[PDB]
């Protein structure tokens, strides 16, 4: 489809307190002498 | 105490008894200007030279300047040992006393680094080609390799 | 006024050439300083060359005369450098001036009035 | 007369350095890299265009995804934009979030092929095939990520067994 | 309702590029007794070039 | 080449156009590269007898002279009165230290004698360059006092010579006499950037000085053109301007309160003063307390 | 690197300005840099040869 005319929405979201979504805990030559 | 502001006083009234009496009206001003300036220029280890100012005069300041940081000096570590000590003190004292200090302990790294550089290296030849070695087998032994430029593609 | 600074225009000639030049830096056609009106008689450029009497030392502008002897361009000093810097729509006096020909610019018959009006004076 | 204090200490620093010098000759390990040519190589390494611009173009790209998560034209701007600057692995997911979000789209498909490399690029092949049958761009896309005659030879006759019709 | 104030159009080409276009928006403040609705148009330069957020 | 040049400079000396300046500068130029060649062959062929002797004369007529007083022996360090003319008495103190352990064989009878060669032909080199450059500024000042007093008697003959004389300098602008002299190496440096006025200044301030020096130096050979200007006055007026420019270029009573109407009117610009200090923040949940509860940990501060 | 030695090195030797006051710190480290929390690790662990030997 060609879907002419679309809007946007620009907010302050995505706020949290720095942790993961998820349930689970958020994944993380040689010297030589002569 | 008020060593400096008597001691200013004093110099001021022998300094003004010998000076004409058709002249003194600005040159009074004059005069504490170049002592307002002469303290500020001791207090910053910055030259001070008057041109034109007279040797007697200029003398007489060199004195004053003396006599004032001598009693700089000593009252600045007095009230140092009065607050580390614990005695009761007001925010005043402490600004004036840490910036004492501050110009102290400058003036003390700049005879340092000047001693440093009139002495030469501390360390000697030998004594540091000695570190050296024992650096460069430490290495050696730990089988270190040197840590490169940060590589333009640095992945971190 | 100066002996070398050759020619010398009169009241109303100085007052044609500073109408002029400042009908030439109002339109973009005119280049003040030294510099800028060398780099103009060196490229072909320039249509006019101006200088002025008032100049201390002169023989800075003595190159200004005898480049215009070799492009072919006509020369004239005026009487002080302030009027020449006033006209050329500065705060400082301009010492030498360019005044440069442009593609069919309106001031063209002006520029060549001054020029016949300028090669009559050098005699 | 006058001694000048700093030349003793001068000479004194630099036979320190002349013999901690000599001494270092000795270690191999050592590295250094050569200041000026590293240099040329970041000057050859300067590239993207304003950062406000491209910023703001990836704000509107992600409030154009959150508000139509069903549109693979906003998916493949997403896409777009997060490939033409930044890195390729942000836009390998935003075209991966496109697909799941927008099912049975072409463009997607494609994108999500050109922004993943050909090991994903078959299995995203495969998955919209999966999703849409019958499609000749995403026929074509597989056929051309086989780097084999065999294999493209068979995804010819996978896609001739789907779709017949295509000339 | 101010939802479609900020819209855009992407137009997407077929080799080199894909161009995102804001268009103008309107800001419809609609009175339900009088059937009266004001139509706040907003053209496409106040959001082209302002590098603001959408605060 | 270096025999006729000298003998070119001989015979104007001699005697006391624009060319045998021009000539004698640029066999300066060459007996100097020759000179610092030679310094390093000495520099390499007596590294066996001296390996130290290198980082302790950094300059190459100063380790020449310690080559051509020492040599091979090193036992000329101890209270010797021509090294003591040659280097100071700390860089002859390094010398001797350097010298009572050297851990370096001695060199032989040619290689010596050829070292001994090599020092006195850099020698003969820097005299006949002492010579080219006296000479040079002799006729830097009898053809243009003001360019030789303003920015060097080296640098006006090397621009004599490279814009054709004084008659060719002084029909060029400022522009082509910055420039004039170029060719990584710093784009758009000519004779003017890389001379001793120009050099007596910080990187960051070398270019404006540069072309503050270029335009008086276009003015010193535009009045060095005819006969005038012999003293030299405005060259010594423009170098005082330009080390007052060098010197510019290095290195209030509280007012009474009042209390006037806060604002007369509002709206218009007002809103865009704001808008830059108190623009509308959140103005909410940011200044608040929230009596009841509490957010994060009791005690986080 | 020798490139980072010797920029770390010219970063100690710096003026050092009070208000009115600078002087020029040859000597000593300056204990302001980021960096010189990396150096006194470095130093220090020289010293530490030199306590306990490259033996111990």
């Amino acid at each position: 489809d060609e879907t002419y005319g679309v809007n946007v929405q620009f907010e302050s979201d995505e706020e949290e307190g720095d942790e993961d979504v998820y349930g689970e805990v958020r994944e993380e030559c040689t010297l030589s002498a002569n | 105490s008020h060593f400096d502001l008597e001691l200013r006083a004093a110099v001021m009234h022998d300094i003004l008894d010998m000076m004409p009496e058709g002249i003194k009206q600005n040159k009074a001003r004059t005069i504490l200007q170049h002592l307002s300036e002469a303290w500020r220029c001791w207090k910053a280890n910055i030259p001070w030279k008057v041109p034109g100012l007279p040797t007697p005069i200029e003398n007489m300041i060199l004195r004053y300047v003396k006599a004032k940081a001598d009693w700089w000096t000593n009252t600045a570590h007095y009230n140092r040992e009065r607050i580390r000590r614990g005695a009761t003190v007001d925010k005043t004292v402490c600004k004036k006393n840490l910036g004492r200090l501050t110009r102290l302990y400058l003036k003390a790294e700049q005879e340092r680094q000047h001693n440093y550089l009139k002495d030469g290296p501390y360390i000697t030849a030998e004594e540091a080609v000695a570190v050296y070695t024992t650096t460069v087998h430490w290495l050696e032994s730990r089988r270190f390799s040197p840590i490169p430029f940060p590589p333009l593609s640095y992945k971190h | 006024v100066n002996p070398k600074a050759y020619p010398l225009a009169d009241a109303h000639l100085t007052k044609k050439l500073l109408d002029l030049v400042q009908q030439s830096c109002n339109y973009k056609q005119l280049r003040k300083g030294a510099n800028e009106a060398t780099k103009t008689l060196n490229r072909g450029i320039s249509e006019f060359i101006v200088m002025a009497a008032d100049a201390e030392p002169l023989e800075i502008i003595l190159h200004l005369p005898l480049l215009c002897e070799d492009k072919n361009v006509p020369y004239v000093f005026v009487r002080s450098k302030q009027a020449l810097g006033r006209a050329c729509g500065v705060s400082r006096p301009v010492i030498a001036c360019s005044v440069t020909i442009k593609e069919g610019s309106q001031l063209k018959q002006q520029i060549q009035s001054i020029q016949q009006s300028i090669e009559r004076l050098l005699v | 007369g006058e001694l000048d204090m700093r030349k003793i200490g001068q000479a004194r620093n630099t036979l320190m350095d002349m013999r901690l010098s000599q001494v270092s000759d000795s270690v191999s390990g050592q590295t250094v890299v050569d200041p000026k040519g590293y240099l040329t190589d970041l000057n050859s390494m300067i590239p993207g265009g304003d950062i406000n611009d491209i910023k703001k173009a990836r704000l509107l790209l992600k409030s154009v995804r959150e508000t139509n998560p069903h549109h693979p034209p906003a998916w493949i701007a997403s896409a777009r934009l997060e490939e033409v600057t930044g890195k390729l692995q942000v836009a390998r997911n935003l075209i991966m979030k496109g697909t799941e979000m927008c099912p049975k789209s072409e463009d997607v498909w494609l994108e999500a092929a050109r922004l993943q490399p050909g090991d994903t690029a078959k299995a995203v092949v495969a998955q919209a095939v999966r999703h849409l049958p019958q499609s000749v761009r995403i026929y074509i896309r597989a056929a051309e990520l086989e780097t084999d005659i065999r294999a493209k030879k068979r995804v010819l006759r996978k896609a001739l067994e789907h779709v017949p019709n295509s000339v | 309702d101010d939802t479609n104030v900020y819209r855009v159009t992407i137009h997407k080409t077929f080799e080199g590029n894909l161009t995102t276009k804001p268009i103008n928006g309107a800001i419809f403040i609609f009175n339900p007794r009088t059937g009266q609705l004001f139509l706040k148009i907003i053209h496409t330069s106040v959001w082209a070039g302002q590098k603001r957020l959408g605060q | 080449m270096f025999a006729e040049i000298m003998m070119k400079i001989e015979e104007y000396i001699s005697k006391q156009e624009y060319r045998v300046i021009v000539d004698a500068n640029n066999l300066t130029v060459e007996i100097e590269n020759e000179l610092n060649i030679i310094h390093k062959f000495i520099r390499d062929k007596y590294s066996k007898r001296f390996p130290e002797l290198e980082s302790l004369v950094p300059n190459a007529l100063d380790y020449i002279r310690t080559v051509k007083e020492l040599g091979n022996s090193l036992d000329k360090c101890k209270n010797n009165e021509n090294l003591q003319q040659i280097l100071t008495n700390a860089t002859i103190m390094v010398v001797s230290v350097t010298a009572s352990t050297t851990q370096g064989q001695q060199l032989s009878e040619e290689e010596l004698e050829r070292l001994e060669e090599a020092c006195d032909m850099a020698l003969e080199l820097n005299a006949s360059k002492h010579r080219i450059y006296e000479y040079v500024e002799s006729r830097m000042s009898f053809i243009a006092p003001n360019l030789s007093i303003i920015i060097g008697a080296s640098t006006a003959a090397k621009i004599m010579g490279v814009a054709g004389g004084l008659t060719n300098l002084s029909k060029m602008p400022a522009c082509n006499i910055m420039l004039l002299g170029a060719q990584s190496v710093l784009p758009h440096t000519g004779y003017i950037y890389h001379s001793d006025i120009v050099q007596s200044l910080p990187p960051d301030l070398r270019r404006k000085a540069a072309r503050l020096v270029a335009a008086k130096c276009t003015l010193a050979a535009r009045v060095d053109s005819f006969h005038e200007s012999t003293e030299g006055k405005v060259g010594y007026e423009l170098k005082d301007e330009i080390e007052r420019k060098f010197d510019k270029w290095q290195e209030k009573p509280l007012p009474a309160p009042l209390d006037g109407q806060r604002k007369k009117r509002g709206g218009r610009r007002y809103r865009k003063m704001k808008e830059r200090l108190g623009l509308t923040e959140i103005r909410k949940q940011a200044n608040r307390m929230s009596f009841g509860e509490i957010e994060e940990d009791a005690y986080q501060e | 690197d020798h490139n980072i030695a010797d920029y770390m090195t010219a970063k100690n030797n710096v003026v050092i300005n009070y208000k009115d006051m600078n002087h020029t710190n040859s000597y000593g480290i300056i204990r302001g840099l980021q960096f010189a929390s990396f150096i006194v690790q470095y130093y220090g662990l020289v010293m530490d040869l030199l306590v306990l030997g490259l033996h111990r």
